[PDB]
């Protein structure tokens, strides 16, 4: 409630001087009122970073400091950076502070969250390590996925990023109730509005009764100043952790990406006039990793899990960045482009997938044989890539030719016919369980559908669906 | 055919040796230019406290 | 459980035996806060260590204190400090109440328990910064330690009393051969404790569980500091656990610290110094980083006849990103350790669990402590192995088809087949000798290289229920005795006619 | 050049206007682009403008960061 | 490193002995002072040390010379950091030595223990008027071939040996067998490898490598030169891994 006067401010910082004794703590919102080019009343929200001394406290600024002379009414809340939480987040973009930007209405159901909020206690965490079931075949089998877990994207543009992100989502929101808290820090606008509206157009935001869609989505503006796309993330983590908390939602957590977050951080401690660590990032970055990541995990009300992509400087897995993103990181999908090229989606390259759940005594010992021998099969094709499929061809061998031919079965049967390409490209969407993938690939491997076109296999869902359009295409080969 | 075959493995080898020099010299030039960098940051603060 | 009839006589014995004292406390004002530190304007008479207490709750230590205030150091998030409010210097100079109650217990950095089940009843304070012993407080070390690993207990032994570093990538199985020491001390008296620095916290929930589920918390405490936690508390863990190790230690018992890891103690004091605006030295570490490492590693030791025969065996952990041993916390470790275990990527990636680099690794005091038994089995199991690492370099040019050269894929592959292990499933020493001396004589080379584990699961188990001499023999003698290796050769047979038929 | 505005600043001018000058040309484009009008804008180059922009925060005692570019 | 030193000094000075001084090791003398001056206040120096560092240096090293009343003979270890040759504390050491021999990390990963970089190690004594014309001859020709296998050795690591003339696998097959002759078994060390410790001569390590040189022996393997003393103990390896069949 202090009334505070604005004593410095160079750029995004500022120096709010306070009454003696009572003065903001650590991580408190600041609404300094000021005015717009025309001086209509405009606020700049504020969180104190520092508590200098003398009666004067640092904030830094989440919006632009353009409208802000010394010398104003600086107002404390004395909580934290509070956000709307419940079903009026579902359907919308929010800020960085919750000031939705939709434009179809202000926000409702006044119950809140502080985005700083500690992590789950050391006796809620759940021991159990669950394998987060999704309808895509590649990473139910090659790449599993852990519940509450950090998955990371690498593929690039045109490899199919948010088709994967849609699919999850999709995929999560069908199977259980799945509720996908989608926070963009960096998220240039342009890319930012084609997300939404390919989410408005592929039917997971509904517009004619919203909220009741399965998204709620957060954007970190480039443009936005420096503990903008520090703080994006926090928010959709509480945003997430809400639901997590309280409806006991299996949530999908999405930040793209982390590198972005991690050189907001940068950049706010470098303004800060903090001395920097090795490479050039910020003096606090494992604890900022830290206290971003382990409050995503599984409790024993619900589970949040995070699918978030990376950044590498120049493919340096030794930067700090990188080292460090991994350090909280269980798996990794790096999509191809190679996959892409060929044309067969999800674009994923399976002996790039890591998966520290890929142990036999953790998802069985048949799912760990079938995705060794997959894993083989895939790798005797492709050095045999250069052998045969170049130059050799001299019957290359009976116990080979057995791998290549499977080898083409299982790189179309990895393909899978998505629910939201159907209005894309054509391909009405299958749910493909992790057992049925499991005893799908096992039978494309142990020499009973080796007869089949090995186009049978391609874009299908399930095995029987593959054996039932073999026996139609071969009804068109009888025609 | 014979020497062709020998010529084929002995470049064989030689791709082995050349993928893994290359390995090594990226693990080095990543560990220099990170060193690079630091120095150079370190030098500019130190003369920024300096004056 | 009824508590009403006890719970009003409880509330009594409280308010009886209580003494009222008084007490001149010095006090200060809080002025500053920010980046873990709070100047303080007061404290006349402080104590370069006192266990500053805050006004709300938070505990901190007084470090930089020039002449018109004292710069104090938080022990957690000092966030609701409100501004002016008092300080307590509590009179105790960073110390920790110390007892046999945490045996089970988890602990925080600040002795605190964060268990769920109670309190630590404590009447003994061991400080957080105890003097190394000298070198008169100190012997030259002999009784093994045996991690259960046939690589690591065979050819790069651990003493009791002796510093192994485990340096490895991340995701390498670094943990696992922790967690695989902690748990073949079912038996021994090594009372061990796991220091966990900045790790995950569902990593160190699931190292919790398996502790308690193989009967092992009896004797181990694991002190947690996860990467949410400050860096400050990060920084301290490691004292704490060398705190309550030498409790034990002091007190004539083997224990056993593993630190995990020292690099992330490192970059929690980088972060520290960095906040503390100290010029840093090689890639921005505090030049005062391998004084941090020594001031706690070389707190583990063996203690003296006249000491009483105490020992602090300890496992620090360092991970190291781009596979580069050069780099500043592992070279400053391994100047600091005796020896070091590599464990590698790629043979990990390739399928080799454990993965132990069988040539970089080292131990100073490995073969007095490795016992005579494993010493006459193990040097040739060393021989073959050292020669099959080099004979699969260039192994197919030169030669190719010899029948030194044969006989020896067929016996450094078995080797390297019987070296691997299934995590969290150690082997006692007897089994560790029989399964090295199988492959030291050759019984497997005409076995298929993919039925060998079972064969020698099969081997062990039949050794263990029908061989009821071959474990007394080993324990007695501690020397392969000749009729223990009559007494094997006849199980070795019957076994091989079992499996080939 | 009949439709081509060029706005420039040398490098003899100050760190200011090499600042600003792309900012000018951003809002000319911004007015053309509101009234209905297609446009097109290229700048040469934001190095000069970043070197301009770090002395200016450098000759301020903003605190240096990476490469003495400011943390902005 | 001061207590040591006058504690020698005082031997030297007034009893007139030859006195040995053994430190291990230096370069943690210099951290202490690169330590304490962050602390003292003063500016920091080139990337973490202090600035008075080549001044710390000599307040050590000059006070370690022989003088007409006695000796001085000091080894000392020098960390070097990192693996790093050119940090600035081994660099400001290395002008107050006599002799230096830097230890290698590839001779010690590829186990040719001691680990002595040949060619990198140099004193200031190797001058024919102190050992000789033959010693240092010997020695000369030593290193000559030696550096023609390190010039080598990026051409022979990414194809091999076949693309060579004869004349230059001549010296690749001779300093293949100097670089494992330049093993020797420890007194000490013998409690790790198992091979016990042999004191060689350099009456005889020179006589060993003019057989070497000459091509009296260059017909024996590579590996029977590795991990002995006298050249009668390779001979004699030679002779004897070719009983064992
Ligand atoms: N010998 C083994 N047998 C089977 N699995 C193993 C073995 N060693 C390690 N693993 C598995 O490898 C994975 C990573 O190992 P571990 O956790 O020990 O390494 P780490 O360095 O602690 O990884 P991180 O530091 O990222 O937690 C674990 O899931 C573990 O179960
Ligand atoms: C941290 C506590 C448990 C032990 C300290 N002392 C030590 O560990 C050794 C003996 N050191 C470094 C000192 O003698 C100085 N003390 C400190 O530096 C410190 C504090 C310190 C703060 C920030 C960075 C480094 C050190 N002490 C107060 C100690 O008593
Ligand atoms: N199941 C599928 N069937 C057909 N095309 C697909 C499928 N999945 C992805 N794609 C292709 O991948 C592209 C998606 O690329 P996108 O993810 O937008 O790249 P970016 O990472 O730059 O956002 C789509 O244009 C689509 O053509």
């Amino acid at each position: 409630k202090n009334l505070g006067r604005i004593a410095q401010i160079i750029g995004p910082v500022l120096d709010v001087a306070f009454p003696p004794g009572k003065m903001p703590n650590i991580y408190n919102a600041l609404i300094v009122k000021g005015r717009d080019t025309a001086g209509q009343p405009m606020n700049v929200t504020c969180e104190v970073q520092q508590l200098l001394g003398n009666n004067r406290v640092r904030a830094v600024a989440m919006s632009a400091t353009d409208g802000l002379t010394r010398g104003m009414e600086v107002i404390d809340t004395g909580a934290p950076l509070s956000v709307p939480v419940g079903g009026a987040t579902l359907g919308r973009i929010f800020n960085v502070l919750g000031e939705p930007v939709d434009n179809l209405g202000p926000v409702d159901t006044r119950t809140t969250s502080p985005i700083h909020r500690s992590a789950p206690a050391f006796t809620q965490l759940d021991t159990k390590l669950s394998i987060f079931e999704t309808g895509i075949k590649v990473v139910d089998l090659l790449a599993p996925y852990r519940r509450g877990g950090k998955i990371g994207l690498f593929g690039g543009a045109g490899v199919g990023k948010t088709v994967l992100i849609m699919e999850l989502i999709n995929n999560i929101a069908k199977a259980h109730g799945g509720v996908s808290v989608f926070g963009g820090v960096g998220e240039r606008t342009r890319e930012g509005n084609d997300l939404y509206m390919e989410m408005k157009e592929s039917g997971v935001i509904n517009e004619q009764n919203i909220a009741e869609s399965k998204v709620a989505l957060v954007y970190g503006q480039m443009n936005e100043p420096p503990g903008a796309r520090m703080r994006v993330g926090l928010t959709a983590l509480t945003m997430a952790e809400y639901f997590r908390d309280v409806n006991e939602q299996d949530v999908l957590l999405f930040i793209d990406n982390i590198f972005r977050f991690v050189q907001a951080g940068s950049e706010v401690s470098a303004l800060l006039g903090r001395m920097p660590s090795a490479v050039g990032y910020q003096p606090t970055l494992s604890t900022e990793m830290g206290s971003l990541q382990e409050r995503i995990t599984s409790t024993k009300e619900g589970s949040i899990t995070s699918i978030q992509a990376v950044y590498v400087p120049a493919d340096d897995l030794t930067d700090p960045a990188p080292a460090t993103t991994f350090a909280h990181l269980d798996a990794t999908t790096v999509l191809s482009r190679g996959l892409a090229a060929k044309g067969i989606y999800p674009a994923v390259d399976p002996l790039d997938s890591t998966s520290t759940m890929l142990q036999p005594r953790i998802v069985g010992e048949e799912h760990y044989e079938i995705a060794q021998r997959v894993k083989e099969t895939l790798q005797r094709y492709k050095e045999l890539q250069d052998i045969i499929a170049i130059l050799g061809l001299d019957e290359l061998s009976e116990e080979d030719r057995l791998t290549v031919a499977r080898a083409r079965k299982i790189e179309r049967f990895l393909s899978q016919p998505f629910f939201v390409a159907e209005v894309f490209t054509g391909s009405p969407g299958k749910y493909v369980g992790l057992a049925e993938t499991i005893r799908g690939f096992q039978l494309i491997l142990s020499g009973e559908l080796d007869s089949l076109p090995e186009q049978a296999f391609y874009l299908v869902g399930n095995i029987d669906e593959a054996t039932a359009k073999a026996m139609n295409l071969e009804m068109e080969s009888k025609l | 055919a014979s020497e062709l075959a020998a010529r084929m493995t002995a470049m064989s080898n030689a791709t082995d040796n050349a993928n893994e020099l290359k390995k090594t010299l990226s693990i080095n030039y990543n560990r220099a230019r990170q060193a690079k960098i630091t120095g150079e940051i370190l030098e500019i603060v130190a003369g920024a406290n300096a004056c | 459980t009824i508590r009403a009839d006890e719970i009003s006589k409880i509330i009594r014995e409280r308010i009886e035996g209580y003494n009222r004292e008084v007490k001149v406390v010095n006090t200060g004002t809080v002025l500053q806060v920010g980046d873990g530190i709070a100047r303080i304007h007061g404290l006349d008479e402080v104590m370069a260590g006192e266990l500053v207490e805050f006004e709300e709750g938070t505990i901190g230590i007084a470090l930089n204190l020039e002449s018109n205030n004292v710069g104090v150091v938080l022990m957690g998030d000092g966030l609701m400090i409100q501004e002016g409010s008092s300080v307590k210097a509590t009179g105790r100079i960073a110390q920790i109440p110390v007892s046999e109650a945490y045996l089970g217990r988890v602990i925080n950095a600040l002795a605190k328990p964060i268990d769920g089940r109670g309190e630590i009843t404590a009447s003994e304070s061991r400080l957080i910064e105890s003097p190394a012993p000298g070198i008169m407080s100190r012997r030259s070390v002999y009784e093994p330690l045996q991690t259960g690993l046939i690589a690591i207990d065979a050819m790069i032994p651990v003493g009791r009393g002796q510093r192994e570093l485990i340096i490895g990538d991340r995701q390498t199985g670094k943990t696992a051969v922790a967690t695989d020491t902690i748990l073949n001390q079912q038996g021994q008296n090594v009372i061990c404790v796991y220091v966990a620095i900045g790790q995950k916290a569902s990593s160190v929930a699931q190292v919790v569980t398996n502790f308690q589920e193989r009967g092992a918390m009896e004797y181990t405490i694991v002190v947690a500091e996860t990467a949410d936690s400050p860096a400050t508390l990060q920084y301290l863990a490691p004292y704490t656990g060398a705190a309550l190790a030498e409790y034990f230690m002091y007190r004539e018992r083997h224990t056993l610290i593993i630190y995990d890891d020292l690099s992330k103690q490192a970059q929690a004091y980088r972060q520290m110094s960095l906040l503390l605006r100290r010029p840093p030295g090689r890639e921005a570490y505090p030049g005062d980083v391998f004084y941090l490492h020594s001031r706690l590693l070389e707190r583990a030791a063996k203690l003296s006849s006249l000491l009483g025969e105490g020992s602090m065996t300890a496992l620090p952990i360092v991970e190291t990103q781009a596979g580069d041993v050069s780099a500043y916390i592992p070279t400053n470790v391994i100047s600091i350790t005796d020896g070091q275990i590599f464990l590698s990527a790629d043979l990990f990636n390739a399928g080799i669990r454990p993965a132990i680099n069988v040539g970089i690794s080292v131990s100073r005091v490995g073969s007095a402590a490795q016992i005579k038994a494993m010493k006459k089995v193990a040097g040739k199991l060393k021989l073959e192995l050292a020669q099959f690492a080099e004979l699969e370099a260039f192994a197919q040019f030169a030669s190719d088809l010899d029948k030194a050269t044969q006989n020896q894929l067929a016996r450094g592959q078995r080797l390297r087949e019987l070296l691997k292990q299934p995590q969290s499933a150690p082997l006692t020493v007897e089994e560790q000798v029989m399964t090295i001396y199988t492959g030291t004589n050759g019984y497997l080379d005409s076995l298929e290289l993919d039925q060998v584990r079972k064969y020698l699961v099969e081997l062990r188990t039949y050794v263990k229920t029908n061989k009821p001499e071959f474990q007394e023999i080993i324990s007695s003698t501690k020397t392969f005795t000749e009729e223990a290796e009559a007494l094997l050769k006849e199980a070795i047979q019957e076994q091989m006619e079992r499996f080939l038929l």
